[PDB]
DNA sequence: CGCGCCCAGCTTCCAGCTAATAAACTAAAAAC
DNA sequence: GTTTTTAGTTTATTGGGCGCG
């Protein structure tokens, strides 16, 4: 039930040379963010930390060159802590002078070292390197390298590479493409030159897919096809609190009963029924009756139809969008129908209205498959998953109308000065901008508790509108606006 | 948008007034039960039987409705006398069968099972009057917004013209509106019919003006409105702040919620199965240790911690209080813009849409915002904000949107999400998929199929498309539902619960002509799509 | 706006 | 400046009236 | 069995005068 992660680390020359931050700095950062993440999110997945071509050892066979800093263990605090200490400049210098670089390694000792951690679900090795034919001057070890590369795939564990920039580019042809496990359909991202470009490429392989529902797709009572429900978004939440023991600090199990007050003895569900008051009486009705009253349909998709993409407003947002994805493990057959459907409704700009029942005894809503086509950036990394986002849409009750307002219009000369307003505060808007700031501030907060620092550190508000800089940006701009609009008495 | 009329003291907070002060009406309905009323043409139902399926359908709807409006049954045409205006020789035939009351099951079952069609007629402007009578004595007492008088007749019989006069008069004063509901449209009748008809138009005319003429309707139209359950209703609190580009450019804004998960305020209570009571139940949270033998903890020696991965860090709610981010309060602050592009309507975020407008009466604003919505909808760009209700409320960053429509522009402002809520899971290709890649023959039929199920309609000679299945027009059919169960339960407690109207099912399903349409490339694509499983 | 029995 | 503490409008004296709103919460469904 | 997540609740607060520390 919980997934292995060994973060695999070379300390060759290499590593430590660049403005850009090294290879290595670049490593470190990635693991500790891949760190701190798990935690916001409350991960339940085991990390470890191994370093190899270090001058130092702490495997527990003693090959050379093999630095185990972290075993599989949950992430926490001093983890976390312990990582920072090779951070920058200064911690370049600080892991040198505790461990070494620079020195010869086998990649077969070091693989072994890594499995050795699993055997002490998912199991996952991530290797950060910038030297792509490391014992091309040793036939013996690559050898040696592969047969254990090939043997931990032939046991299961996936072996990722996380190849960052080295002069002339990193060529995985050369090695690493007989020591990487493919899961089979280039479909390689590129190399990693900036630290945020080795995190997503990270996060992206780290974290597996969950869906939230497996449901049906039906054309009609005889045609239908197995899809696969995902969020793709999820309210970031402050993890809520939990009772402790006072003397001991450990976690308190909560169970809670119900039992009739005169008699003090347990409450059956059997023993109990369901009531409302409507006029000036008392309706009651079974449990299984509330439930029996919220059904309509089936668990599913039921289409209705095709409606063109312009009919459906902007406007009409009402709760997070999912997304939709064929289960060919259900149904055989189904990717292709769902293939067709999608470069058909991409075409015409149509989009697939569906009455939707997520589970079994809830009322229906109408929700409409937009499609969306697959897009990979520079770096090969999917930005936009090819499928149809499910767009719910708002029934009659969910709209308010608003109050009266008489339609005042400004003039093309106030439209005008706006207009190079906005071109003054143009920007590039990215959905990974922007942080949580109660959530970074709640996390600081419980570092300075776990770790004694006594000291919490303050989180900047990344959401708060940089005022200097947009005044400086707009200059007169703003005073020439408000001769414009705003009376002399206000 | 609403009507002019509508105030805007409806959309603001104040102490037991706007949104919360009572919007309580009283409403007397006049129902004609005399001896003409039961007299039918063999294709249609009687006057009487219409009315008394109108006035049902109407004490249904507000029997279930949230409003504490109060509503009056005059009948007219019974055989005995029973009013306050009763004379040895006055006001004969008229009966108060319920006073003004907020509407009740005994009222429907009455409507539904007392209520017998009479064997006299009376005088429906001396109806009226009675009707008049009940609202001006029963008022006094309680604080209604609105008065109203529904008369159903089948204007068959005579009726003294020397009262009108006084009615006009009382209605005027009282401020009480009038509405009639008739056996026929107003756009084969009796000669008294036609004499009746005159009267009553002149009457609705004399109250309301030329509009006063759309004030009579048909029990045949009246049905049709009202055989559905109220749609939720709800108006939205106005929104007051400031929308800040920099600091030293401001605008007065109002903020207004446009779209919701709309629910029912009353929900299921838990109650004995004896009793039928709530006081006979009751819950208690136990605490026990991880550790075997289940050992229980006192209230007394339980401190608050989090997690922080492996680490159980104890932390007080007071010491978190003081720790806790503190937000500077309400704001609406532009962060930048950008093009429209950058922002995808899949990161769409939170559970409320919200309708930006300028400060309720500013000019100043109004022409502000103007500038603003024109400016980001002539460069095909919008505006990324930083949004926060109140001091409490965690701060969200969001985008808002121009909206211009005819009488009417706003900007539309929805969350975007935070670094923290987006997984991009990253799945499989399926056009690089040389396994499932579709033959030309299972294209064509999916394209057969898409423009036999097109749910639209083009060439309406104004370039503007049609919709044939507008779900944002359909209420929720959970509501609906539950209504017509709880009603089945109040009037038939032994009988088990009723099966889902047919008008909710054809209201949740396609036209029939879509339906029919598809079957042919339905069948086509049973045939060219293999579909098994697994 | 829809007025009286319709309201 | 920033906390807290009252009163706040409506009914021919005053005591109970009202309802959207966001965060916090439980309990259960489904994936795992 | 377990966690993850959401559907469905309950519950406190709501505004703007005034005074003090």
């Amino acid at each position: 039930g919980r997934d292995s992660l060994i973060f695999l680390v070379d300390a060759s020359k290499a590593m430590f040379e660049s403005d850009e931050l090294t290879p290595f700095d670049m490593s470190i950062q990635c693991i500790q963010s891949v760190y701190i993440s798990k935690i916001i999110s409350s991960d339940r997945d085991l990390l470890a930390v191994v370093f190899y071509g270090t001058e130092k050892d702490k495997n527990s066979v003693n090959f050379k060159n093999i630095y185990v800093l972290q075993e599989l263990d949950n992430p926490g605090a001093k983890r976390i802590l312990e990582l920072d200490q090779f951070k920058g400049q200064q911690g370049q210098k600080r892991f040198q002078d505790m461990m070494g670089h620079g020195s010869d390694y086998s990649l077969s000792e070091v693989l072994w070292v890594c499995a050795n951690l699993f055997s002490d679900s998912h199991k996952r090795i991530m290797l950060f390197t910038n030297e792509d034919n490391p014992h091309g001057n040793d036939s013996a070890k690559a050898s040696r390298a592969r047969t254990k590369a090939g043997d931990l795939r032939d046991t299961g564990i996936f072996l990722d590479l996380m190849h960052l920039k080295k002069p002339g580019g990193f060529d995985i042809s050369l090695f690493y493409r007989d020591i990487i496990s493919i899961a089979e359909d280039r479909v390689h991202f590129e190399e990693s030159s900036k630290l945020e470009d080795l995190l997503r490429k990270v996060r992206a392989k780290e974290t597996r897919k969950r869906a939230l529902s497996r449901l049906k797709l039906k054309l009609n009572k005889d045609i239908v096809i197995s899809v696969g429900i995902y969020n793709l978004v999820q309210k970031a939440l402050k993890p809520p609190p939990i009772k402790l023991y006072r003397e001991t600090n450990e976690p308190v199990k909560t169970k809670t009963r119900t039992f009739n007050t005169s008699t003090g003895g347990l409450l059956l569900p059997s023993d109990t029924k369901r009531s409302q008051i409507y006029g000036s009486r008392q309706i009651i009705l079974e449990k299984e009756e509330t439930e029996e009253l919220k059904r309509f349909d089936d668990p599913g998709l039921m289409l209705m139809g095709f409606k063109p993409l312009v009919l459906l407003k902007k406007h009409h947002y009402l709760r997070p969008s999912l997304f939709v994805y064929p289960e060919e493990s259900l149904v055989i057959g189904s990717s292709t129908l769902f293939s067709a459907l999608l470069i058909k409704c991409l075409e015409k700009e149509v989009a697939a209205l569906c009455r939707y029942t997520p589970r079994r005894n809830i009322p229906p809503y109408f929700v409409a498959l937009v499609p969306q086509e697959e897009e990979l950036d520079d770096q090969k990394i999917q930005v936009t998953p090819p499928g149809f986002q499910l767009v719910f849409l708002p029934f009659a009750d969910d709209k308010r109308k608003m109050p009266f307002t008489e339609k005042i219009m400004a003039t093309p000369e106030q439209v005008g000065k706006m207009k190079a307003i906005v071109e003054k505060l143009r920007f590039t808007y990215r959905s990974d901008s922007f942080e949580n700031p109660v959530l970074q501030q709640h996390f600081r907060n419980l570092e300075a508790l776990a770790l004694d620092l006594m000291e919490p550190e303050q989180a900047v508000d990344l959401t708060l509108p940089k005022v200097e800089a947009m005044n400086k940006r707009l200059g007169s701009l703003v005073d020439e606006f408000k001769e414009l609009v705003y009376p002399p008495d206000y | 948008m609403h009507h002019h009329h509508h105030h805007h003291h409806h959309h603001e907070n104040l102490y037991f007034q706007g949104v919360r002060s009572g919007n309580k009406a009283a409403v007397v309905l006049c129902m004609d039960v005399g001896f003409t009323m039961s007299n039918s043409i063999p294709g249609i139902e009687s006057p009487f039987e219409q009315a008394k399926k109108v006035i049902t359908m109407f004490v249904q709807r507000q029997v279930f409705a949230e409003n504490k409006d109060e509503i009056a049954l005059v009948l007219f045409g019974t055989d005995g006398t029973d009013n306050p205006l009763s004379g040895g020789d006055q006001y004969q035939n008229i009966t108060v069968h319920r006073h003004l009351m907020l509407p009740d099951f005994d009222l429907l079952e009455d409507i539904e099972s007392k209520i017998q069609p009479g064997s006299q007629q009376a005088d429906f402007l001396d109806a009226l009057i009675v009707s008049m009578d009940v609202i001006q004595h029963e008022t006094i007492g309680k604080k209604f917004e609105k008065r109203h008088i529904e008369i159903f007749t089948d204007l068959s019989s005579r009726f003294s013209k020397s009262q009108l006069d006084i009615i006009i008069h009382s209605l005027k004063k009282c401020d009480i509106s009038l509405q009639f509901f008739l056996p026929f449209s107003l756009g084969g009748i009796t000669e008294q019919q036609k004499e009746g008809l005159e009267i009553v138009k002149m009457v609705m005319i004399s109250l309301e003006g030329e509009d006063g003429l759309d004030e009579i309707y048909s029990f045949s139209e009246s049905l049709r409105k009202l055989c559905v359950f109220k749609k939720i209703e709800r108006h939205s609190i106005h929104w007051p702040c400031r929308l800040t580009i920099g600091s030293n450019l401001s605008i007065r804004i109002a903020a207004y919620k446009s779209i919701l998960q709309e629910r029912v305020k009353k929900t299921w209570t838990v109650v004995d199965a004896k009793t039928l009571k709530k006081e006979d139940i009751q819950k208690e949270t136990v605490y026990c240790l991880n550790d075997d033998d289940e050992t229980e903890v006192l209230k007394e020696d339980i401190i608050q911690g989090f997690r922080y991965g492996s680490d159980i860090v104890p932390f007080s709610k007071v010491d978190e209080e003081q720790m806790k981010y503190k937000s500077e309060g309400k704001c609406f602050s532009v962060l930048g813009f950008c093009k429209s592009s950058q922002v995808q309507r899949r990161f769409f975020m939170g559970n409320q849409v919200l309708k930006v407008f300028a400060a309720r009466d500013d000019e100043a604003a109004a022409v502000a915002l103007s500038s603003l919505i024109h400016a980001l909808d002539d460069l095909d760009m919008v505006a990324i904000v930083r949004y926060a209700y109140d001091k409490r409320a965690n701060p969200q960053v969001g985008v808002a949107f121009p909206h211009i429509k005819h009488n009417y522009e706003c900007l539309v402002y929805v969350q975007l999400p935070f670094m923290e809520d987006l997984r991009q899971y990253m799945f499989s290709s399926l056009k690089n998929s040389k396994k499932y890649a579709p033959t030309e023959a299972q294209l064509n039929a999916v394209d057969a199929l898409i423009d036999s199920m097109s749910l639209a309609k083009k060439d309406e000679k104004t370039d503007t498309l049609e919709d044939l299945f507008p779900t944002t027009k359909i209420p929720n059919p959970r509501f609906q539902r539950l209504f017509q169960c709880l009603l089945h339960r109040a009037l038939h407690p032994r009988e088990p619960l009723p099966p889902i109207q047919q008008h909710i099912w054809n209201m949740l399903n396609p036209p029939a002509e879509v339906t029919t349409k598809s079957q042919i490339p339905l069948s086509k694509i049973k045939t060219l799509f293999p579909l098994i499983e697994a | 706006k829809p007025r009286g029995l319709f309201s």
